[PDB]
């Protein structure tokens, strides 16, 4: 195929009597390419890389294959680009296999209803707006607000969970970096190594510095990496971060390729290119592999508009929302999880039964608090059936505060929120806070955590010790 | 060999070629023009035709004029002699001191530095502004952003940051003027010759700065690549020399607008609201070249004009992913008369974490964020209640919060030419505990405006001492005043006998060098042979 | 099907020529039987393919450039804005009804030039140099490049000269400069023409005092203003005498688009002469949004891509180099100045309007005039909390400069307490007094339309509310007490402060006594 016109990372080629739709082609100068649209006379080819190497009259060779990425276990710990090449400087990716990034989602009979839960370390995620193994949950938010933090603290929790869980049900991470800097991923390759999570993480980082379709293809290839952990039967965690930038990727090629623009100048089919991504991660049933796949996409809003067109799509295809507002982030509730706005679709249907009887009231007591939240800035008291609830809400703010890069084990945050709603709360003043948060999670004996992880639920052979253990809250700093 | 301009549409011109078309992002030259014109190719039309962008105004290009190929990207002369020079986009002297005393010209279009050579070691860049160094602490070798409206005080922070960090470094820096006013360009040239950063004479080699200026007058070819021309001489001093260089780029938004002014003109459909379709690879290619590697260090300082304080426009909404430390300027805090008008909520950096700086820095800045978020959530309801029923527990995190919005203020050294009060170079650990005190209640004893335009904790207690005395001052109204004529005061007419004689001549001096020629009553045209004729009288 | 197949088509491979011997014999009688239906082949001239509404598309013209004045065969002048492959899009100055398909287009070769000089002082041309004032052609004038780029960085110096407007609402509250780009952005019918004309009549009655080296001459650019308003301002300039030192380029709305598109450009071409030869120049680009609509008309007929609000891409660059060529030069080129007044009407309060965000970011200081403040008695209706400048000190009167900080900061608290009048508080003698002070400050800072009052009377007039002398006077009758403060004081003290320039203690003793010597009629 010979190139007629080439510009802005878009090369319009002539010839190629048999090229396929979405076929990965190769240019002369070592840079690959994909032909997206194929017209009557010229064929439009998008370019995975720098575009200042191709003149008019250069040549393109067809590789005869739709674009594929090397999937497998040898990718673990590596930092690849979205096309399938490593950029870590660690040489090639061995013990891998290439597979097609474009297949269909699992059908109806492939599915089994998600029942067992994924645990993500942030107690505001796990108890309030819970997430099952094989589920779709959107980390929407502003910028500079912690959407990456809810992502990575889940990842560090898996490394804090995988070391004491058997070989099958170990949740592998593929945090796909779209549109982040080439220096932010350097911080993220450090935090997965220093904690030790790089035995379990594959960091696919198509930056903002490379061309347009790499940021377009990085979620599909990263989910194609999640395809490998699905049909092997393991459990996998796939995270797309700043999927709005992948929408900036699919916008940038579509208007360059003169496809017809739609709402906010995005192409019309951008909802379809978001759905075939996000319907790829699910729970396969006990006849076709038994594995799962849970996807955590991230949309960065502008000022909290959850009706913007890109967010309108992803909220529609995914189940719920973990709305992370910037304004209440400085109100100390970390993460700023607006429970009146943040819902998950499954609710208590897919949660670990040590939390079910206590999250079954926690969304009811926070319903009593947010309905009365305008009173906390009023000194004139009502009937104290309101004002005790205002302190039941107030010590359910700092009950949910999570320190950064520090995920806590799963049965520890079960008894900790048990230590606030049941009524063993910090009745003394907030001059002494520092020994009122950590006292429940540090001064009980560690036998009680071993029991709650085995049986799955607080049996009535445990509450008499558990009421007794919370009763001797020590707090030696008073 | 060479080709001709075939088509001119405003600031984009089309050059045809007879075989061996130029590579993309190369340089073209037209002969017989008034100034040397550089055309930078952006796309191939298809019929042996490159499509360009113009570094200066196209008004004068004939159709078919001779265009040569330099076969290579835009070359600026990099080097140690380039310090103390006001530089163009295409390598020119525009300070009118000879040629550029440098060699080894370099291609200003390149790839980004790779993922393997990335620096993760972070060092707190103490600046000297009490809202920067406490709340949004900058990173040495990292990124410094500056948003805010047109008239909130972005550029007067930038030269204040030059006086803070670009003087007390000793090495080299670079001021990359991308589409700002010449007024803030020309004034910065005077206040760096007097401050001694740029020198004139035979001491040109010991200076500390190059000025790469692509100000507002140029057409958007020059306003779109002065960002890269300022960048690559900073990346020349990084890899070859190893020194840390401070990039002071102004109006990154004007880099993205200069692309967007002709991006529709190159045959592309507009993106969201009317900005360019390819803004991602335009800005993302710009930003990740500005990093710090193993070999050296580049500490980028970015100012961005945002239109009308709306952060939903996608041209700054791509920049928020691209900046570690962000100093978001609110016009509201400037409408309060507080300078710097840095948002305590919107401006948040990446160094702010107890796992790097220490818990004594992170807790007070978070303690600032609690008392200032609730002050915003209460100043709505203070207009319905008046702060009189809160039972004296919510009257503590308000009265200190009315003080702490003044304790972000500081007189600036570059601003004392128009504010009068002398500027401060504030250190870090002296005011962290100083910020910690007014949060704790050690300085609840003071009035409101003693915190306004001060420095350390010594100057806040001494603004109240002067303020307290001034409430004891002006307590007299009787006599023995300036108004009497007994002491030194002359009569009202004896002032007038010292006036200097001002001459008025009524003819104003307007016919001294003006060559008052005659103009043609009839319009002069050309014929088909090209010679000048009057108009042939026929419709 | 490529170009090498086209170059292979340049090689003849016909293998027989049993037509070419005979078709070369019947060619010439064919073209000479139908010879009358042939227009001649035109190379360095031009002829119109398509014509309409101010954009005429002309075949040929191998010799033209971008921005070359062309002349149609009826005498109509034109401009080549873009040059396509086979044709040249020509913008038409004036009415275009006379041009047909097949009329001749004559290149004049030059860039468009409008006559500049001091002989134009007193003449009203349009944006093309033709007189409309009925006083014949321009004498002692010359042509100059209207497409010239701005003076460079090495050419400018720091601004010093304050550019008194004669308005206390301006000179105390917004510091203007002589090389400062000052924007007047407001609504429609809100006093934008009022503030600009107040500056020129002040600059005429302070032109017969200053000695040759602060003499600010003015050019007022009328874009799209109806021709009765042009005769209105000519009647206003003549009946005070200001027309002696006033040039006015007046593009009406009944003229074509490019005569309105060029009229601020030709308007600054006059005033660069006043900057080049050492003098100071005033320029007012009135209705600059309507010049941008005059830009939007030409492009959208010219098959050019639209953007925000269907305005084109480069419209920032239009207003950029329109407002960058006004400057304050260094010592090495006379030290001349230009100070800029663009006028942008908001679309009833859109500060994020597309033209507004460009011109608020170009210009140095802005003056907001809401339709809110125009009916609260505040005339001229300057917004104080939203109006900023750049250079601050050494841009006001220096005696005014010390007392301005006492004026601005007390106005800063007053705008915060004015909306807190929903409870009836007036507590602790401060929440009433800053209401008592700033309200009289508003009743201080009103004035009359077309009443240029010099700064030396205003430095006294600003002293009346900063000190006492008004601490017992109502909020109703300061607008008739300020003139008695002006009248009953000694009229020689105003000259010696303008002679001094600063508030010395040597003169401060007189200014406290004379304002108790006057007795206020507000009672
Ligand atoms: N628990 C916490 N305590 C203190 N700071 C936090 C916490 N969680 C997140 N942050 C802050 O969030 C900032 C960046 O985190 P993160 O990248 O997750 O946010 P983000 O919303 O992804 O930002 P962006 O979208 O701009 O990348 C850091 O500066 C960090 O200080
Ligand atoms: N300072 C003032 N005092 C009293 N009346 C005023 C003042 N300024 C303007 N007006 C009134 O406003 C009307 C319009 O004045 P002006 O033309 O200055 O406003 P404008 O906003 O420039 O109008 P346009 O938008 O039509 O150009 C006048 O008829 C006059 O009655
Ligand atoms: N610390 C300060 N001291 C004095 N003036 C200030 C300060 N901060 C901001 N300003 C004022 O803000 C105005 C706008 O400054 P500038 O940076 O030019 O704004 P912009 O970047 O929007 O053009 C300046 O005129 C300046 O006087
Ligand atoms: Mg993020
Ligand atoms: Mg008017």
């Amino acid at each position: 195929g010979r190139v007629l016109s080439v510009g802005d990372g878009i090369a319009r080629v002539y010839g190629l009597k048999s090229v396929q739709a979405g076929e990965l082609v190769c240019f002369d100068s070592g840079v690959k390419g994909m032909a997206l649209n194929l017209q009557a006379d010229h064929v439009g080819v998008v370019v995975f890389g720098n575009d200042s190497v191709i003149h008019q009259g250069d040549l393109v060779y067809r590789t005869g294959q739709i674009v594929n990425v090397p999937i497998g276990p040898g990718t673990l710990g590596r930092v690849t680009d979205g096309l399938g090449q490593p950029i870590d400087g660690k040489g090639p990716l061995t013990n891998v296999r290439s597979s097609l990034v474009e297949v269909k989602a699992p059908g109806i009979i492939a599915r089994q209803s998600v029942r067992e839960p994924l645990f993500t370390g942030v107690k505001a995620v796990d108890a309030l707006v819970p997430i099952g193994r094989g589920q779709r949950e959107l980390i929407i938010g502003d910028r500079q607000t912690g959407k990456t933090a809810v992502a990575i603290d889940a990842i560090i929790h898996q490394k804090n969970c995988n070391e004491q869980v058997p070989k099958a049900q170990r949740v592998y991470c593929v945090y796909v970096a779209v549109g982040q800097k080439r220096s932010t991923v350097a911080q993220l390759v450090k935090l997965f190594t220093q904690t030790g999570a790089m035995r379990y993480t594959i960091m696919v980082s198509a930056t903002a510095s490379d061309a347009a379709p790499l940021q377009f293809l990085a979620p599909y290839s990263g989910c194609a990496m999640a395809e490998y952990f699905r049909d092997t039967g393991k459990h996998g965690l796939i995270i797309y971060d700043d999927l709005s930038k992948q929408s900036v990727a699919y916008r940038q090629m579509s208007l360059l390729l003169r496809r017809p623009p739609g709402r906010e100048a995005f192409p019309g089919d951008v909802f379809y290119l978001h759905s075939r991504l996000l319907e790829r991660a699910a729970k396969l049933s006990k006849e076709l592999g038994g594995g799962s796949l849970t996807a955590f996409p991230v949309i960065e809003t502008q000022a909290g508009d959850v009706s913007a067109y890109i967010a309108t799509n992803v909220i529609s295809i995914t189940d719920g929302q973990i709305f992370l507002e910037t304004e209440l982030f400085y109100k100390g509730i970390r993460p700023a999880l607006n429970v009146g706005l943040s819902v998950s679709r499954v609710g208590s249907a897919a949660q670990f039964p040590g939390m079910k009887q206590v999250a079954g009231t926690l969304k009811l007591e926070l319903a009593q608090y947010r309905e009365v939240a305008a009173f906390a800035q009023f000194g004139s008291d009502l009937d104290a059936a309101t004002q005790y609830v205002l302190e039941r809400g107030a010590r359910l703010t700092e009950m949910l505060k999570q320190k950064q890069f520090a995920p806590i084990p799963i049965e520890r945050q079960t008894v900790a929120v048990y230590a606030a709603t049941k009524g063993f709360l910090d009745k003394v003043r907030v001059q002494d806070i520092v020994a009122a948060e950590e006292a429940v999670i540090s001064q009980v004996n560690p036998a009680v955590f071993k029991i709650l992880k085995a049986n799955g639920k607080i049996t009535p052979a445990l509450d008499a010790h558990l009421k007794a253990e919370l009763r001797k809250v020590k707090l030696p700093g008073a | 060999d060479a080709g001709y301009v075939s088509q001119v549409i405003g600031p984009v011109v089309d050059v045809r070629f007879d075989g061996e078309l130029p590579s993309i992002l190369s340089s073209l030259e037209v002969e017989g023009h008034s100034v040397r014109l550089v055309l930078e190719v952006a796309q191939h039309m298809g019929d042996n035709t490159v499509r360009c962008i113009a570094m200066d105004s196209t008004d004068g290009l004939v159709r078919g004029q001779k265009v040569v190929d330099t076969g290579s990207p835009i070359k600026v002369p990099v080097g140690r002699g380039t310090l103390g020079r006001i530089m163009n986009v295409i390598g020119e002297p525009v300070d009118e001191q000879g040629p550029i005393d440098a060699a080894d010209i370099w291609s200003i279009h390149r790839e980004a530095p790779e993922f393997t050579e990335q620096s993760t070691e972070q060092e707190i860049l103490v600046t000297g502004i009490k809202v920067v160094d406490l709340l949004a602490p900058y990173q040495r070798g990292g990124k410094i952003g500056l948003f805010g409206g047109a008239g909130v005080g972005k550029t007067v922070l930038i030269m204040e940051l030059i006086n803070n960090v670009a003087k007390a470094h000793g090495g080299f820096s670079v001021f990359a003027g991308v589409g700002e006013r010449t007024r803030e360009g020309n004034d910065l040239y005077r206040e760096m010759i007097e401050s001694g950063v740029i020198k004139l004479g035979a001491e040109r080699g010991n200076s500390k700065c190059t000025l790469v200026y692509g100000q507002m007058n140029e057409p958007p070819g020059a306003r779109a690549r002065v960002a890269l021309t300022g960048l690559t001489v900073a990346e020349y001093f990084r890899d070859i020399e190893g020194q840390d260089v401070l990039l002071f780029v102004d109006n990154i938004f004007r880099f993205t607008q200069a692309n967007s002014e002709v991006s529709a003109l190159l045959g592309r459909i507009p993106s969201a609201v009317g900005y360019q379709p390819t803004l991602a690879t335009d800005l993302g290619g710009l930003q990740e070249r500005i990093t710090t590697t193993t070999k050296g260090s580049i500490t980028s300082v970015q100012a961005v004009y945002v239109p009308a304080d709306d952060l939903t426009d996608p041209a700054p909404a791509t920049t928020f992913a691209h900046l570690d430390a962000t100093t978001v300027l609110s016009r509201s805090i400037a409408e309060l008369g507080i300078y710097p008008a840095v948002d305590p909520l919107d401006s948040t950096s990446r160094m702010l974490n107890p796992n790097v700086i220490g818990a004594e820095h992170y807790n007070v800045a978070r303690g600032v964020q609690k008392v200032l978020q609730d002050y915003k959530n209460l100043q709505d309801i203070i207009a319905i209640l008046g702060m009189d029923e809160l039972s004296e527990e919510d009257k503590l995190t308000v009265a200190r919060a009315r003080k702490i919005q003044r304790f972000l203020s500081q007189p600036f050294q570059v601003a004392e030419v128009f504010t009068g009060t002398p500027g401060k170079y504030v250190d870090l650990a002296d005011t962290i505990s100083g910020f910690q005190g007014v949060l704790t209640g050690k300085y609840d004893d003071l009035p409101e405006m003693a915190f306004y335009m001060v420095g350390d904790i010594k100057e806040v207690k001494e603004k109240a001492d002067k303020m307290a005395k001034d409430i004891a001052s002006r307590k007299e109204a009787d006599n023995k005043k300036v108004s009497e004529e007994l002491k030194d005061i002359p009569s009202l007419d004896k002032l007038v006998s010292e006036i200097k004689e001002v001459v008025i001549e009524e003819d104003d001096g307007l016919e001294e060098d003006f060559k008052a020629e005659a103009l043609s009553s009839e319009t002069v045209v050309l014929n088909e042979e090209g010679k000048s004729v009057p108009l042939p009288k026929k419709n």
